[PDB]
RNA sequence: AUAAACUAUGCCGACUAGGGAUCGGGUGGUGUUUUUUUAAUGACCCACUCGGCACCUUACGAGAAAUCAAAGUCUUUGGGUUCU
C-alpha cells in the first residue's frame, strides 16, 4: 500500500524534471506535500502550483522551470538536534553553499538555513537543489 | 410592533429598513403569508464592494436557512428594487470554535462543522446560492498569495452573472481570501 | 490489490462532486426515511436496501438527501441487526464450504478456500471487537456458526 | 508532450477516458424517466439498475438487467433525466 | 559566479537549452543552435539579424525538437494556429 | 514433504516510451450479416476503456557483459516489509 504520500510527490517531480517536462500531477495530496512544495517555491526551485480539489483528497499539478537536480524525501523521519543539522547538510548536498535540507520543527516545516537563525530543530522531510 | 421582533434586542435603524422591506410583502401577501411569517433573520452587515455599489449581508439563525432557501431567489428581487446600489446575499450565522491547542483544553469534543476550514466552504454555498458549485481549484502563486477559484453550475446562471463583483468583497470581508468566479461551458 | 488473490482490479463505484439532491428529485428528505424503515422490517439489509431505492425511487444515494448512512437510520429505528452484514456474509459462506467439505472431502481446493475466508473472519471481527461492534470476546465458532446464519 | 494544460484536457480526451482516471472522477450513469404502456405515472429507472423494475400499478417489467446498462423493455418511451 | 570583489571566474558560461531549460555541455554535439530570419514588408529577409533557438541534444533524441519549436516560435510571433496547449 | 519445485527474477505501492496483436467484461456507432422488411439477440467490423498471458522497436536509464519497460527512477546513495 501507499506508505507515505510525500515520498510519491516527489517521486512524481522528480522524474518529469530527467524526461523534459514542464509540469506533474500528483495524486493524493496533504498539508505537508503543500508546505513542501511552498518552501520549494519560495527558493525558486518550481514555479506555480495548482490543487484541484477533489472531495476525497485533492490532486496538484505543479510547473516545472528546469533548474531542479533533485528533490528527495529522508524516511524515516530520524530526530535530528540542532547540531547534527550540519551532519546531513555534508551528506546529501551538492556544495556548502547551495541547496536545502527541509525539517520539520514545533516551529513549522522550514528549510535548514532559517531553522538556524530560528534556533530550532526536529524532524528531517528530505532535501531539494 | 412586529419589525421590533425581528432584530436581537435593540439595534438598529437598518434592521428596521430591512424589516419594513419583510411586512410590505406580509401584509400584501399572495402566497408569502404561509412562509414569511416566521422567517426571522439576525443582523446586517454593510458590505462596500469595490464598484460604485454595496452588498447587504442578511444572516439567518440557521435551524431555518432550508426554510429562506424557499423564497430566496423571490424575496431578493423584493428587496433590490426597494434597496437601490445595493446587492442582497443570505448567510447562515455558523459558530466556530478555536481549535484546542496543548494547553488550551475543553470539555465536549469540537465537531467538524464548527472548524473554521469548514465554516468558511459553507459560506461559498450559501453566497452564491443557485447554481451549486461543480469544482473549486487554488492556485499557489510564485510571490506567496493563494487564490481560490470557484466554478459554478452554468444553468440558472444569469440570476448572479451580475454579481460576481460583488460576491468577491463580501467572502474577502469575512474571510480575508481571495476567490475569481468561473463558469465553464 | 485484493487480499487473498492476485488480482488487481480496480472497478468500483464514482460518488460525484455533490454533497446536495439533483434538481429533479424532489420527493422530500422524510418519505425516504419511511421508504427506508418499510424495506428493513422486511428484513433487507443496509446493501440491499440501497440497490432497491436507487433502482426504483430513484434516490442517488440515501446520505446527500438525508444526511444519515441507512443503518444509522435503522439503528435510529432499532432495526439494526444482531452482527453486521458485512460479517454475516462471510459467515454464511464458510458454513456453506463446511457443509460442502462435509461430504466430499477429497476437494483440496475447498479445504484451502476454507482457510482463506476464514481468516477473513477472524481479522473482521477482530476490527469490530476493537470498535466495541461486536460484544469484546464473541469468539466465532465453527460449531455454533450454522445457529448464527439462522 | 512535454508541453500540456492538465488543468484544461479537452473535452474529448476526458470522455475517452476511463471513469475514475479524469481530472476528478465521476459517474457516468444517469437516471431515466419511463412511461410503460399500462399507465402513465413517472417512474424513474438507474441506468445500470440492477433489480427488474417494475412500476407500481400492474407490475409488469421496466427493464431487465444485464452486465452494463440495463435493457429497457418493448416500446416504452424514456427521458434523461 | 563571482569572487568578493566582483571580479568575474568559471572560464566560459555555458548556453541553456531553450526548451527544458538545462545546460548545453561542451560535448553535446547533437545539439542545435537554430537560426531562424527576421522579415520585414514584401519579404526580404534582413540578413544578420535572427531570432535564435538552441535545443539541447536530448530533446532532439527524444522527438521533441518539432513540438518544441512549435511552441517556441508561436509564442515569438513566428506562427499562428500551429501549437496549442491543451492537448 | 523433495525437483533445473525456473521466469534460476519475494510481496505490496507509485512514476518514467512508442506500437500492433490477442483473452474476458463494458460503452458507443442515422456500421456489416443472420430473417419477418428491418427488427431482438447472436457472429463480425470500427473506435474507446478496465483487467490479463505475451510480443515488437528503441535506450533517456541500468548493467561486468549477456541483456533488461524492469534487472529503470542507484555515490544526486532512504516508499513499506519478509528471507538469504
Ligand atoms: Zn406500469
Amino acid at each position: 500500500t501507499r506508505s507515505s504520500v510525500l515520498a510519491d510527490a516527489l517521486n512524481a517531480i522528480n522524474n518529469a524534471e530527467k524526461t523534459g517536462k514542464r509540469q506533474v500531477l500528483i495524486r493524493p495530496s496533504s498539508k505537508v506535500i503543500i508546505k513542501f512544495l511552498q518552501v520549494m517555491q519560495k527558493h525558486g526551485y518550481i514555479g506555480e502550483f495548482e490543487y484541484i480539489d477533489d472531495h476525497r483528497s485533492g490532486k496538484i499539478v505543479v510547473q516545472l522551470n528546469g533548474r531542479l537536480n533533485k528533490c528527495g524525501v529522508i524516511s524515516p523521519r530520524f530526530n535530528v538536534k540542532i547540531g547534527d543539522i550540519e551532519k546531513w547538510t555534508a551528506n546529501l548536498l551538492p556544495a556548502r553553499q547551495f541547496g536545502y535540507v527541509i525539517l520539520t520543527t514545533s516551529a513549522g516545516i522550514m528549510d535548514h538555513e532559517e531553522a538556524r537563525r530560528k534556533h530550532v530543530s526536529g524532524k528531517i522531510l528530505g532535501f531539494v537543489y | 410592533a412586529p419589525q421590533a421582533k425581528i432584530l436581537s434586542q435593540a439595534p438598529t435603524e437598518l434592521e428596521l429598513q430591512v424589516a419594513q422591506a419583510f411586512v410590505e410583502l406580509e401584509n400584501s401577501s399572495p402566497e408569502l403569508k404561509a412562509e414569511l411569517r416566521p422567517l426571522q433573520f439576525k443582523s446586517i452587515r454593510e458590505i462596500d464592494v469595490a464598484g460604485g455599489k454595496k452588498a447587504l449581508a442578511i444572516f439567518v439563525p440557521v435551524p431555518s436557512l432550508a426554510g429562506f432557501h424557499k423564497v430566496q431567489t423571490k424575496l431578493t428581487r423584493e428587496l433590490e428594487k426597494k434597496f437601490q446600489d445595493r446587492h442582497v446575499i443570505f448567510l447562515a450565522e455558523r459558530r466556530i470554535l478555536p481549535k484546542p491547542s496543548r494547553t488550551s483544553r475543553q470539555v465536549q469534543k469540537r465537531p467538524r462543522s464548527r472548524t473554521l476550514t469548514a465554516v468558511h466552504d459553507k459560506i461559498l454555498e450559501d453566497l452564491v446560492f443557485p447554481t451549486e458549485i461543480v469544482g473549486k481549484r487554488v492556485r499557489y502563486l510564485v510571490g506567496g498569495n493563494k487564490i481560490q477559484k470557484v466554478l459554478l453550475d452554468s444553468k440558472d446562471v444569469q440570476q448572479i452573472d451580475y454579481k460576481l463583483e460583488s460576491f468577491q468583497a463580501v467572502y474577502n470581508k469575512l474571510t480575508g481570501k481571495q476567490i475569481v468566479f468561473e463558469i465553464p461551458s | 490489490g485484493r487480499m487473498h488473490s492476485a488480482g488487481k482490479g480496480i472497478s468500483s463505484s464514482a460518488i460525484p462532486y455533490s454533497r446536495n439532491a439533483p434538481a429533479w428529485f424532489k420527493l422530500s428528505s422524510e418519505s425516504v426515511i419511511e421508504q427506508i424503515v418499510k424495506y428493513a422490517r422486511k428484513g433487507l439489509t443496509p446493501s440491499q436496501i440501497g440497490v432497491l431505492l436507487r433502482d426504483a425511487h430513484g434516490v442517488t444515494q440515501a446520505r446527500v438527501i438525508t444526511g444519515n448512512k441507512i443503518m444509522r437510520i435503522l439503528k435510529s429505528n432499532g432495526l439494526a441487526p444482531e452482527i453486521p452484514e458485512d460479517l454475516y456474509y462471510l459467515i454464511k459462506k464458510a458454513v456453506s464450504v463446511r457443509k460442502h467439505l462435509e461430504r466430499n472431502r477429497k476437494d483440496k481446493d475447498a479445504k484451502f478456500r476454507l482457510i482463506l475466508i476464514e481468516s477473513r473472519i477472524h481479522r473482521l471481527a477482530r476490527y469490530y471487537r476493537t470498535v466495541a461492534v461486536l460484544p469484546p470476546n464473541w469468539k466465532y465458532e465453527s460449531a455454533t456458526a450454522s445457529a448464527l446464519v439462522n | 508532450v512535454l508541453v500540456q494544460d492538465l488543468l484544461h484536457p479537452t473535452a474529448a480526451s476526458e470522455a475517452r477516458k476511463h471513469k475514475l482516471k479524469t481530472l476528478v472522477q465521476g459517474p457516468r450513469s444517469y437516471f431515466l424517466d419511463v412511461k410503460c404502456p399500462g399507465c402513465l405515472n413517472i417512474t424513474t429507472v438507474f441506468s445500470h439498475a440492477q433489480t427488474a423494475v417494475t412500476c407500481e400499478s400492474c407490475s409488469t417489467i421496466l427493464c431487465t438487467p444485464t452486465g452494463g446498462k440495463a435493457k429497457l423493455s418493448e416500446g416504452t418511451s424514456f427521458r434523461r433525466k | 559566479m563571482e569572487n568578493d570583489k566582483g571580479q568575474l571566474v568559471e572560464l566560459y558560461v555555458p548556453r541553456k537549452c531553450s526548451a527544458t531549460n538545462r545546460i548545453i555541455k561542451a560535448d553535446d554535439h547533437a545539439s542545435v543552435q537554430i537560426n531562424v530570419a527576421k522579415v520585414d514588408e514584401e519579404g526580404r529577409a534582413i540578413p544578420g539579424e535572427y531570432v535564435t533557438y538552441a535545443l539541447s541534444g536530448y530533446v532532439r533524441s527524444r522527438g521533441e525538437s518539432d513540438d518544441s519549436l512549435n511552441r517556441l516560435a508561436q509564442n515569438d510571433g513566428l506562427l499562428k494556429n500551429v501549437w496549442s496547449y491543451s492537448r
